[PDB]
């Protein structure tokens, strides 16, 4: 007998305070108490288990499903604490790739042995007319909290001296399995996968499929990468948990898929706590999901990592808070895609949004590659370089090229940085009655022009900004205009393109179709004239 | 030579922080690192049984091209138990922002020949990443005390005591102060004569940054001068004297006011009364009295708010309580960092905390003009220091801005 490599056990605690588990046996049939028997008959035989006395108080309870069940669920709340899956895109293309699956990996790997006394389970006696059997694991159980982070150390640390003495392979290793590569020939490939077979039999670990390998919702070929096809479910009646599969279905299909759009669905699920309920969907949304059944037609694959070839990003504007993304070292190849949609505001520019989505190509870039990759974004450099200027936040975008895709960012106006000289002078103000509702808006000016435009149903800053709008409104190419609105000033000093306020998005309307338009703030109630709250007092 | 039992405060389990994503050659560097420090017995491979993790990077300091270890440290730092010895808390040496020049050095490789707690070890594991999660990161424990921790220059205090103790006799002109991994000396010296003494104290350490303290201040707050305004000048200068009567009491800005009485075009020059500049005169003497009742309290914190203004400069200000500024700065400076604001940001956020670490001993909490996205994304990539301050994210553009520059 060749001696076997002794695994040294990981010391394992409970949580302090508490003590081990004592719950009360299920009373099961005859024939589940004889096949349970049988079963821990043939593991005792086996050495995984152990028969123990009445001196354990501890007792966790058993089921029979034949296969042995044992729920630690009470153990797992009184054990301690113990300390994302590998992307396709990011595995580098490799002449041979094995898998190795490691069997009975819990049972092969010893549990601490004073923690030992805290798994003890009890065989029901026939008729129970006699005391139940008594055993406790002497291995890693199955369900056990502690189990897959000490088998997966005990893994690494038998795994360490092979792979020192073979760099030239890689190996990686996920939960239960090992996955090996190596650029070499079959035959030498084939010969080092049996060493450290050997090698992982030498610790009491025993190993053994095929390209395609169909894992963990992907499907991995030599060549390419794909993912595992995508079922739409079709019902007349869709339901809030069918809303969440779907996008969660369009969520995953959206990392090979390009132009997944999942807003019209997951706005649906807005403020939803429930299950079964029948929500309609709006046209957009049924267009939406049909032209996703649409891009779900023809499938298609993404390709492997090859370190000597730039990494590169390219991203286009969806619309509606909507952008996309692909990443490939080359063209019409690509390594992935994916999706990005802007966070939830009142108001937002493009400009923002695209370096937000950036920022997070950056982070999986950067998670899944291990590198930043260069990017193609559809803003002229000039745009670039003014916003940023002229920004009240500090901002950054890397490494990046200008390729014109429409359509294109740009930015839609650009406030003066000092009073425009020839262009009339509006002074503005408005103001509202807090329990009436009810206000006034408007302006003077320094050639006389005045306006003010009573309203219902309205507020503080809502009239200062329909004093603002009525400002522009009424002025030609270039105006100045002064408030005393911090609220208004606030807002535009942001740049929002866009804004879910319809007085805003006027504004800004009105603001795209000027030539020069300088806003200046003064404090209220200064005795400032020109500034008047008394017009829209009354 | 002997581990001191250090403990955690009442009720407060270890650390558990996410490890952030690190670049290639970050965790080649770390790797390399940390095999070095493995075979050194500065740290130590670990299992699944220990729980807790604090987050790990590598910057590069300046003039070296060699890769540095950066922990992470302020979650265990604000876990650790308040840390009070036979020092009983030294007083902060308020000499030393008095100072003509203040040197800094890296006194980092000293704490790692003092052993740590076996019981506290458990309480710095790290793990080094691998990239796209292919294999599990490799996890470490600190077998003795760790950079970065704020038990470390607690517990090295005394031996640095005993140390530096022959030259402190020696010449009496000199604060010493030591904060972290970095060590502050002060002196009334000049230039070469203090970078000969730095050698000495240097080679003095080895037998066992230059700042100028003296020539920053207290920015006052400055009104135009001119021969003719007009109405927008009087309406800014208004706006400016109107947010200053918040910090001073007797601000008053009605004369001023009264000659923007009527409707009138923004850049029409309007002649100054008597009565206004009578105003803006006693204005201006106003701002330059000091600030009524300005006091540092120890236990409370310190705020950092900066503001971006463009072409290169950013200004700020530290204060307890709002209105009440405790130190205000400008920061013009300019190495290679013109083409990217977060760079800019980053080292002033540095200065503005080694200077804050000067004065009252200790870092402030900063509000910093940036997205957290993009700060999150960037900060390590330019980040020279051994500590690391808090921060959070200011997201409202302030219409202060343009009142500081
Ligand atoms: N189930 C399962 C396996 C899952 C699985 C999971 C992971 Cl994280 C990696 C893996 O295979 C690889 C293992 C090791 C290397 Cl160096 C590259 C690999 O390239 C993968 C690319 N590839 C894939 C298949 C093939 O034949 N050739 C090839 O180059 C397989």
């Amino acid at each position: 007998m060749v001696p076997i490599s002794p695994i040294e056990t990981v010391p394992v605690k409970l949580k302090p305070g508490m003590d081990g588990p004592k719950v009360k046996q299920w009373p099961l049939t005859e024939e589940k108490i004889k096949a349970l028997v049988e079963i821990c008959t043939e593991m005792e035989k086996e050495g995984k288990i152990s028969k123990i006395g009445p001196e354990n108080p501890y007792n966790t309870p058993v089921f029979a499903i034949w296969r042995k069940l044992v729920d630690f669920r009470e153990l797992n709340k009184r054990t301690q604490d113990f300390w994302g899956i590998p992307h396709p895109a990011g595995l580098k293309k490799n002449k041979s790739v094995t898998v190795l699956d490691v069997g009975d990996a819990y049972f092969s790997v010893p549990l601490d042995e004073d923690f030992r006394k805290y798994t003890a389970f009890t065989i029901p006696s026939i008729n129970n007319e006699t005391p139940g059997i008594r055993y406790q694991y002497n291995v890693l159980p199955q369900g056990w909290k502690g189990s897959p982070a000490i088998f997966q150390s005990s893994m690494t640390k038998i795994l360490e001296p092979f792979a020192a003495q073979n760099p030239d392979i890689v190996i990686c290793q996920y939960m239960d399995d090992l996955y090996v590569g190596s650029d070499l020939e079959i035959g030498q490939h084939r010969t080092k996968i049996e060493e450290l077979r050997q090698h992982l039999l030498r610790w009491g670990l025993t190993t053994p499929k095929e390209p395609p390998f169909l894992w963990m919702g992907y499907e991995l070929h030599p060549d390419k990468w794909t993912v595992q096809p995508i079922v739409l479910p079709e019902k007349d009646s869709w339901t809030v948990n069918d809303i969440q599969k779907l996008v969660g279905k369009l969520n995953w299909a959206s990392q090979i898929y390009p132009g997944i759009k999942v807003r019209q669905l997951s706005k649906l699920l807005r403020g939803t706590k429930a299950l079964t309920e029948v929500i309609p969907l709006t046209e957009e949304a049924e267009l939406e999901l049909a032209e996703n059944r649409e891009i779900l037609k023809e499938p298609v694959h993404g390709v492997y990592y090859d370190p000597s070839k730039d990494l590169i990003a390219e991203i286009q504007k969806q619309g509606q808070g909507q952008w996309t993304y692909q990443i490939y070292q080359e063209p019409f190849k690509n390594l992935k895609t994916g999706k990005y949609a802007r966070m939830r505001g009142a108001h937002t520019n493009d400009v923002k949004q695209l370096t937000e989505a950036v920022q997070k190509i950056t982070t999986e870039s950067i998670v899944i590659w291990g590198k930043t990759p260069k990017f193609k974004l559809p803003i002229q450099k000039e745009t670039w370089e003014t916003w940023w200027t002229e920004y009240w936040q500090a901002t950054w975008i890397p490494e990046w090229e200008f390729v014109n895709t429409p359509p294109l960012v740009k930015l839609w106006y650009q406030l003066e940085k000092e009073p425009i000289v020839g262009a009339e002078t509006f002074y503005v103000d408005g103001a509202a009655n807090r329990e009436t509702k009810l206000g006034k808006a408007g302006y003077v000016t320094n050639k006389g022009r005045q306006k003010v435009v009573p309203l219902t149903n309205t507020t503080n800053q809502k009239t200062e900004l329909q004093a603002i709008y009525l400002a522009l409104q009424d002025s030609g190419l270039e105006v100045n205009i002064v408030t005393d609105s911090q609220y208004a000033l606030g807002i535009i000093q942001a740049q929002p393109d866009k804004s879910e306020s319809e007085l805003v998005n006027q504004i800004i309307e009105q603001l795209i179709k000027k030539e020069k338009v300088y806003l200046a703030w003064v404090p209220a109630h200064k005795g400032i004239g020109g500034n008047e709250q008394v017009d829209k007092l009354v | 030579i002997e581990t001191v039992p250090v403990k955690l405060k009442p009720g407060m389990d270890g650390p558990k922080v996410k490890q952030w994503p690190l670049t290639e050659e970050k965790i080649k560097a770390l790797v390399e690192i940390c095999t070095e420090m493995e075979k050194e017995g500065k740290i130590s491979k670990i299992g699944p049984e220990n729980p807790y993790n604090t987050p790990v990077f590598a910057i590069k300091k300046k003039d070296s091209t060699k890769w540095r270890k950066l922990v992470d440290f302020r979650e265990l730092n604000k876990r650790t138990q308040d840390f009070w010895e036979v020092q009983l808390g030294i007083p902060h040496p308020a000499g030393l922002k008095k100072k003509k020049s203040v040197t800094v050095l890296d006194v980092g490789d000293a704490y790692f020949s003092v052993p740590l707690d076996e019981d506290f070890r458990k309480y710095t594991a790290f793990t080094i990443p691998s990239i796209n999660n292919e294999t599990p990161g490799i996890r470490y424990q600190y077998n003795v005390l760790p950079q970065g921790w704020k038990g470390s220059p607690a517990i090295f205090q005394s031996s640095m005591t005993k140390i530096l103790e022959p030259f402190k006799k020696q010449n009496p002109d000199i604060v010493i102060y030591q904060y972290m991994d970095d060590l502050y000396v002060g002196s009334d010296l000049e230039i070469g004569q203090h970078r000969t003494k730095i050698e000495e104290l240097r080679q003095h350490l080895l037998r066992w940054y230059e700042l100028h303290p003296d020539k920053w201040t207290v920015q006052p707050i400055v009104l135009p001068e001119k021969d003719s305004w007009t109405v927008n000048d009087i309406q800014k200068l208004v706006g400016k004297l109107n947010w200053a009567s918040q910090i001073y009491p007797g601000i008053k800005v009605r004369q001023l006011s009264k000659l923007l009485r009527g409707t009138k075009a923004l850049t029409e020059v309007i002649p100054l009364t008597e009565e206004a500049e009578l105003e803006l005169a006693e204005n201006r003497e106003i701002l330059k009295e000091p600030v009524h009742g300005v006091y540092y309290d120890p236990s409370k914190d310190l705020i950092a708010e900066i503001q971006k203004q463009g072409q290169g400069q950013w200004t700020y200000q530290i204060y307890q309580e709002p209105f009440k500024n405790l130190k205000t700065g400008k920061y013009a400076r300019m190495r290679g960092a013109h083409t990217n604001d977060v760079k800019q940001l980053t080292e002033a956020v540095q200065k503005i905390t080694t200077e804050s670490i000067v004065i009252w001993g200790k870092t402030p909490k900063f509000k910093l003009p940036i997205q957290k996205e993009t700060w999150e994304t960037w900060w390590t990539e330019y980040w020279q220091a051994t500590w690391i301050p808090e921060w959070e994210f200011v997201n409202t553009p302030p219409l202060v801005k343009l009142w500081y520059q």
